[PDB]
């Protein structure tokens, strides 16, 4: 019987707090599929091939054929639609400068190799070797895959252009102009979007930087050293080709008729009989066809969703801070990057999260000369002795003043107010 | 079958006479007179691609042949296929009419281009400087969504058998 | 301007003229119309004639049918979304960036349109930006000052705090700025003067 999870109960009582006194940045992945293989079907050609008279036949059908292959050009166009949506959200090419100095941080494996003749990133290019007579086979049967309109160094330029306007501008970029920012303040606005200080940002600005450096490191060695971390673009792949696979082995499929082959049939029998026979074999190959680009049609809505989700991703984690619990990465979001992959894009989501949490004995209010004290932005915190007022999210006690707290009524109403003194400057 | 019977390097032993793909189509065959193994290739097809503007602008158009190398149909070999009437041209424009692969085409007679993805700019970033609005623009801007579609009923037996 | 919602009525009119073609289609019988094979066959090879109509008409019934619940699941999502921008985009202000239209969101507007919804989305954007030069913090007595909400910037000779996204210089003083630490810790800190309020009012 599976377990759900390690057993854990927390320490609740009326009267204690838990304060992080430390914090991890962490680097989290989400792969996202945008877009699918753009498949164009010859109905005549894969039903009939080069026979008269089973074309001749099958215009008793009516507009099938026209339908399927609108419906395939309807998906083929909604692909390029979905890969315009997620990558190509910036009108204005951004580079980053020449001296990649950015406080400490380290983007070396984000932003793109000039060494690489793909101009690619080192994780997108691990991310593309990682993605992989089929193709011949496939075409020959009437069956013609696409190119998608925007290439894959294209498709890297515009994730390079959102990283250059991420790291160079934060924000700005994706609300209106980029306007420049030092990347230390930026991440200190990031730090107060989630609701901790900026002097804890300046002060802890090494360690913050080291730790994400490591961060984006495992994130490459873990992207490198597992099979399944790409699991759901290959996927992706392994279902168009084997859909195509299956396609062209229903060609090879007698459907209740004395042969698969129409020259045979054509050969062998008088056309009494082999216009059953070739009708038999038509509506096989027909109802194979449907099947097929009705698959197609619901894959598609399911890449249309992703790449809906993932367009949504790009604008909120990429283009901004986001609030969103959970939709930008495990803990409080801080900003995200975008990397190209093979029909799809992975985000590195940069989080905060709080370790080393500490208890304090906590209450809500401080009775100062007849007169409750609230905090006006934290928390108050006893150490055992003496009160302090700290900032939710990180431990940094400050004496209780009367700049940061704000009187609101008399001591009779506050259930568990304690006595202590404020100071005043 | 029909295709092209190219050279082949597959050396096929005695026992055997055909060949077959993946996908179980025939990639190669013996000749019973003389014993040499040949490539079977299905001959070039293509999806007639007509690349034109309005008709109340020009009549001109272009021919994309899908699929197909230029030497086996103004000609330009894309990716996509071969483009018959429209000219390359080295300059990068927005994407008017997508051909494939990068290639957009336009009118201007019809041009071929790779597609610009957006102007340069390079932020001028340095670790002490700071870029301060000072003014506003307010933007109204529209998003259309579609909410419903026609509702429709179909009588079964009167359309299948009518009276 | 308006392709989306024209479009969804291209198709659905176009799905009822292909169902409707559909009935001039032989299926691989005599005739497509169900009369004359009445009127011209005995029952036994009539019932022949008539099941080959009706299975070709069924698969595109069926085929019709398909495409319409695929269609309907679109519209569906589509419908969903637009409620999500009349919940967060004209019913409050979004924070979520570029989810009720390009810019700072400020406000939005519903509009009716045949089988749909237009959002007129007003935005706030961000224009005329000017260079300054920017500090972490400021150096003032041996401790450390960081802007509460604002931004240190400098004309070149002075230093004022101002808001992030409009510029509008003040003097930097203890009301507008919070001490935490020393000078040896922040990185890139600058010296400049912290203005008191209190100051005046003590020395007159
Ligand atoms: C806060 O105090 C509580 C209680 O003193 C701690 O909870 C105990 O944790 C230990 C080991 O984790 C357990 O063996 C006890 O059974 C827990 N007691 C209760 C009542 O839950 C808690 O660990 C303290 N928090 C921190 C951060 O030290
Ligand atoms: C917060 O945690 C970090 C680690 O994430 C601590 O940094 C380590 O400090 C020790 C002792 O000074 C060093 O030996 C390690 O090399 C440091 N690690 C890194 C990655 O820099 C930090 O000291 C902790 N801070 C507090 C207040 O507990
Ligand atoms: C940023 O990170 C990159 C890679 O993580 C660092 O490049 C390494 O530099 C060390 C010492 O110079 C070499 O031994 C490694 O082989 C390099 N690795 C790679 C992949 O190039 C780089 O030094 C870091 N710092 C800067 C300023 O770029
Ligand atoms: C709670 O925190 C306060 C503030 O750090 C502690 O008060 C200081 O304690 C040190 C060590 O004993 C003394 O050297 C200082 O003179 C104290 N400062 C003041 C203003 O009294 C206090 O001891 C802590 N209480 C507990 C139980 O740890
Ligand atoms: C907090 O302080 C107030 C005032 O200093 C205390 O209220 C006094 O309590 C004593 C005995 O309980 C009475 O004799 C006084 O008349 C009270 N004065 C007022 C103004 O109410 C209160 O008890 C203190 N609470 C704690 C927990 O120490
Ligand atoms: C802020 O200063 C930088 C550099 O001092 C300006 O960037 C220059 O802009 C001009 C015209 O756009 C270019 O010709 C230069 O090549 C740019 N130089 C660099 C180093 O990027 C920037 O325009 C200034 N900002 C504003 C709002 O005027
Ligand atoms: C901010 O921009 C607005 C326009 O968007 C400026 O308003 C213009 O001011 C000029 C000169 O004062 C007038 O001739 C125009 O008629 C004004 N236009 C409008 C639409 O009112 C405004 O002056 C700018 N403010 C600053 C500080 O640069
Ligand atoms: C930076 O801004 C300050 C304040 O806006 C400027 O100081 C004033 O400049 C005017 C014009 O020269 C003088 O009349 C005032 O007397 C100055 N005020 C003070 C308190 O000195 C300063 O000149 C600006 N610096 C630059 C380089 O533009
Ligand atoms: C900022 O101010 C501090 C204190 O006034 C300066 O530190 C002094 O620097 C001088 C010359 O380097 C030394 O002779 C003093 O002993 C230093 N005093 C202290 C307390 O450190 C500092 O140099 C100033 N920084 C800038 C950039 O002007
Ligand atoms: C908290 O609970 C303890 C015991 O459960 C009790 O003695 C104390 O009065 C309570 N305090 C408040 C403020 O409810
Ligand atoms: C096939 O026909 C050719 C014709 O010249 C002859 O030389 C050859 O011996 C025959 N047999 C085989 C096994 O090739
Ligand atoms: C900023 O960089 C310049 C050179 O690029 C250097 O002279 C200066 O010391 C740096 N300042 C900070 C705060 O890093």
């Amino acid at each position: 019987t599976m377990s759900l999870g390690a057993e854990n109960s927390v320490a609740y009582s009326n009267n204690s707090i838990a304060i992080p006194t430390n914090f991890t940045i962490s680097v989290t992945t989400e792969i996202l599929p945008v877009s699918m293989t753009k498949t164009s079907v010859d109905c005549t050609m894969y039903i009939c091939g080069d026979s008269t008279e089973c074309s001749n036949l099958l215009l008793q059908y009516g507009s099938f054929c026209t339908q399927l292959k609108r419906a395939l050009t309807g998906i083929a166009v909604e692909q390029d639609k979905n890969t315009q949506e997620v990558f190509a959200q910036v009108k204005q090419i951004y580079k980053t400068p020449p001296i990649k100095y950015f406080g400490g941080f380290n983007f070396s494996q984000i932003l793109p190799d000039p060494s690489k003749p793909s101009k690619r990133s080192p994780i997108e290019d691990l991310l593309f070797n990682k993605v992989t007579d089929l193709i011949c086979a496939q075409k020959f049967n009437g069956l013609t895959v696409l190119p998608p309109l925007l290439t894959d160094e294209m498709i890297a330029q515009y994730t390079s252009a959102l990283l250059a306007g991420t790291i160079t501008s934060g924000w700005t970029f994706g609300a209106g102009p980029a306007l420049q920012i030092p990347f230390p303040m930026q991440m200190a606005y990031r730090f107060n979007g989630i609701g901790v200080t900026q002097n804890v940002l300046y002060e802890n600005q090494k360690l913050i930087a080291n730790q994400f450096n490591s961060a984006i490191g495992k994130i490459q060695d873990s992207l490198s050293s597992t099979p399944s971390a790409l699991g759901k673009l290959q996927d992706v792949v392994n279902h168009n080709a084997q859909a195509l696979n299956t396609l062209v082995k229903q060609l090879s499929s007698k459907f209740g008729a004395i042969s698969s082959v129409l020259n045979d049939i054509l050969s062998r029998l008088d056309p009494p009989e082999a216009e059953v026979q070739i009708d038999r074999l038509i509506t096989g190959r027909l109802q194979s066809l449907q099947t097929y680009v009705t698959q197609q049609l619901i894959r598609a809505a399911e890449i249309r969703a992703s790449a809906n989700l993932a367009a949504t991703k790009m604008s909120e984690c990429v283009l901004g801070q986001s609030k969103r619990v959970d939709f930008c990465g495990k803990g409080y979001h801080l900003m995200s990057f975008p990397q190209s992959a093979p029909h799809g894009v992975v985000f590195l989501h940069v989080t905060y999260v709080p370790a080393q949490e500490k208890n304090f004995t906590t209450a809500p209010a401080i009775c100062h000369d007849g007169k409750a004290h609230f905090p006006r932005e934290g928390v108050f915190v006893s150490n055992g002795t003496h009160w302090f007022v700290t900032q939710r999210n990180f431990y940094e006690p400050q004496i209780i003043t009367t700049d940061n707290t704000f009187v609101s009524g008399n001591c009779d109403v506050v259930i568990g107010i304690v006595n202590n003194t404020v100071y005043d400057p | 079958g029909t295709g092209v019977l190219t050279e082949s390097n597959k050396k096929f032993l005695p026992f055997q006479q055909f060949g077959r793909d993946i996908a179980d189509t025939t990639d190669a065959v013996r000749d019973p007179q003389t014993l040499e193994i040949l490539d079977i290739t299905p001959c070039s097809f293509g999806g007639v691609s007509v690349i034109t503007p309005g008709t109340n602008t020009s009549n001109q158009v272009a021919v994309l042949y899908q699929g197909v190398n230029c030497t086996e149909v103004n000609v330009f070999q894309t990716r996509a296929g071969c483009l018959i009437g429209a000219e390359y041209v080295n300059n990068s424009y927005e994407c008017d009419i997508p051909i494939g692969a990068g290639i957009c085409a336009s009118y201007q007679s019809i041009i071929a281009y790779t597609m610009s993805l957006g102007a340069e700019n390079s932020v001028a970033y340095s670790n002490n400087s700071i870029a301060i609005p000072t003014n506003f623009t307010i933007s109204v801007t529209t998003e259309i969504l579609p909410v419903s579609m026609t509702k429709t009923s179909v009588d079964c037996t009167m359309y299948i058998c009518g009276d | 301007a308006l392709g989306k919602l024209q479009d969804v009525v291209n198709h659905n009119a176009q799905a009822l003229n292909t169902l409707v073609k559909q009935l001039s289609s032989k299926f691989g019988a005599i005739s497509s119309v169900l009369n004359d094979i009445l009127s011209r066959l005995d029952p036994p090879e009539a019932e022949v004639q008539i099941d080959r109509l009706i299975t070709g008409r069924l698969q595109s019934l069926q085929t019709y049918v398909t495409q319409q619940l695929i269609r309907a699941a679109e519209i569906r999502a589509s419908a969903n979304l637009a409620a999500t921008k009349m919940s967060e985009c004209v019913l409050g202000q979004s924070k979520r960036v570029d989810f009720c239209g390009k810019g700072y969101h400020l406000m939005s507007f519903p509009q009716s349109a045949p089988h749909g919804v237009v959002f007129l989305h007003v935005t706030y954007v961000p224009a005329q930006e000017k260079n300054f030069t920017t500090a972490p913090a400021i150096c003032h007595d041996g401790k450390a000052h960081f802007p509460r909400e604002g931004v240190f910037v400098s004309n070149g000779t002075h230093w004022f705090v101002t808001q992030r996204n409009f510029y509008e210089p003040q003097i930097i003083t203890t009301d507008n700025t919070f001490v935490s630490g020393n000078c040896d810790v922040v990185i890139g800190i600058v010296n400049n003067t912290v203005y008191d309020p209190l100051q005046p009012e003590l020395d007159s």
